[PDB]
């Protein structure tokens, strides 16, 4: 509880910063893959 | 009254499963008739696992869920590896397998009449994991406020499927059911997996914490309404299949997946709307309970010691389980990138059901040895010694099916025997240990903004 004084320090912030902006570009990068291949996929010959 | 606690059983038990489990029936039953026996028995069998553990938990009265029953009837040991099985197994691959099918009737309405070029499904499925995760990190008043419309959906779903198969049955077209037990050979060594397809529609009956004190008059309310609501759960679902197989031929449901979609195609008309949308929604509603209720777990796991306490910490503000939520999902991630629906579902059926059987097994021993503990409701002896025997001699069964696909999920059972030495250890010699762990643990701590509960 009051045992977090250093989470509210500068650097750690930073650490998390870091970590939370590498994770949601991965995300995005993936999800950028999984658009690419969906698109580039054939079109489902009409019928 | 108890109108309140059979809504809320019907709720958890009734799940994506339905929606996953018929496919395999049929591919390891050849025949209609035989798929729907095996229903029926899942479905008793079922009923008596969930009398068996309403007994359970009346007679123990001690806080914890599966972890209290199986540690105080044995001991210990099984109970460590009971939490590192589900750990390591159950949770990561019953995860996997109901993300692989949201993933499936997600993209499902782009591609109408194709197939999903399989690394698609994976990335899909794996968004879908991360979204449902940091929606669980990101907070618990909201993951509840929307908790209410997944189980509508959830509700929804099921009534696209039973009443056009009502419409199909009441003009009867029924051609399928000339010979219902005759066709493929399929033999007895497939039984296993068809019973593991069998209960994972009926998931949830297990953990649903009943304490004796939620119900107006115990130890008849509770019996009763978890008799009524799997009847009901298994006449729906009994229901379901035979509005399944009423336009669905059993070849064209043996060579297809999605049978909702395939189903939707060759009923109704304008499909992609309703069909594929609110079955997807209905798969991403189990997503959010399980985070919570595996977040719970570590809980009542940490006063024993047999976990990390950080696994069942929590944020300072804001309050999400962030900590088990990190551990939980690169598990995931492996058992979806690396395995099949049909592999990943074996894979944590035979750990899952070899403990649950055992944790039943042991109401033989505690109503053999020292029967005196005041039981609200005294479960006849058959029903507990069937259900604990069928369980334990079909999954021991099951090894010799697929060997390949449930010997790692054995050898990791196992692995949890020798893996008792991080719990007991005369001299654990810090230099490759233990202070590297401390300043791990402190990293983790600090890193993920986390506080205990009120300790
Ligand atoms: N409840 C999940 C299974 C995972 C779990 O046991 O929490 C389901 O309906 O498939």
């Amino acid at each position: 509880e009051e045992l977090l004084k250093v989470a509210g320090s500068p650097g750690w912030v930073r650490t998390r910063w870091a970590l939370l902006l590498l994770f949601w570009l991965g995300w995005l990068g993936m999800l950028a893959g999984a658009v690419v291949i969906i698109v580039r996929a054939p079109r489902c010959r009409e019928l | 009254t108890l109108l309140r606690g059979v809504s809320i059983i019907i709720g958890t038990i009734i799940g994506a499963g339905i929606f996953i489990s018929p496919k395999g029936v049929l591919q390891n039953t050849g025949s209609v008739g035989m798929s729907l026996t095996i229903w029926t028995v899942c479905g008793v069998l079922s009923l008596f696992g969930a009398l068996s553990y309403a007994e359970l938990g009346t007679t123990i009265k001690k806080s914890g869920g599966h972890y209290t029953y199986i540690l105080e009837v044995f001991g210990p040991l099984p109970a460590f590896v009971r939490v590192w099985v589900e750990l390591l197994i159950i949770r990561p691959a019953a995860t996997a397998v109901i993300s692989l099918a949201f993933g499936r009737y997600i993209l499902e309405p782009f591609f109408i009449q194709c197939e999903i070029p399989e690394l698609a499904i994976k990335l899909i499925t794996a968004v879908g994991i991360t979204v449902v995760m940091v929606l669980n990190s990101m907070s618990v008043s909201w993951s509840a406020r929307i908790q209410i419309f997944l189980t509508f959906c959830k509700l929804t779903a099921i009534l696209i499927i039973i009443v056009p198969g009502v419409m199909q049955l009441i003009k009867g077209q029924t051609q399928n059911f000339k010979d219902a037990f005759s066709g493929r050979d399929s033999s007895i060594t497939r039984l296993p997996l068809a019973f593991y397809y069998g209960m994972y529609a009926y998931a949830g009956w297990f953990y649903l914490n009943f304490v004796t004190e939620e119900v107006e008059n115990p130890e008849k309310t509770i019996p009763l309404a978890i008799c009524i609501s799997m009847a009901i759960v298994t006449i729906g679902y009994v229901l379901t299949n035979v509005a399944y197989f009423t336009t669905i031929n059993a070849e064209e449901l043996l060579l297809s997946n999605a049978v909702a979609v395939t189903f939707s195609e060759r009923l109704l008309g304008n499909f992609s709307l309703a069909v594929p949308i609110f079955v997807a929604l209905s798969c991403f509603g189990s997503m959010n309970g399980g985070v919570f209720a595996v977040s719970r777990l570590f809980y009542v796991a940490s006063r024993e010691g047999h976990l990390p306490e950080i696994l069942s910490m929590i944020h300072v503000r804001k309050h999400t389980p962030l900590p088990a939520v990190i551990v939980l999902h690169p598990l995931t991630m492996i058992m979806l990138f690396s395995g099949d629906l049909d592999s990943l579902l074996n894979f944590l059926s035979f750990a899952r059901w070899l403990f649950i059987g055992l944790a039943v097994a042991g109401l033989i021993y505690l109503r053999y040895k020292c029967p005196d503990m005041h039981r609200p409701f005294k479960v006849p002896l058959f029903i507990p010694a069937l259900f604990s025997f069928t369980c334990l001699f079909m999954v021991a069964l099951s090894l010799y099916s697929d060997p390949f696909s449930t010997g790692i999920g054995f050898v990791i059972t196992l692995t949890g025997v020798p893996a008792y030495y991080l719990f007991i250890i005369w001299d654990k010699k810090p230099r490759w240990f233990r202070i590297m762990s401390e300043k791990i643990t402190r990293t983790l701590q600090i890193i993920l903004e986390v506080v205990p509960e009120e300790d």
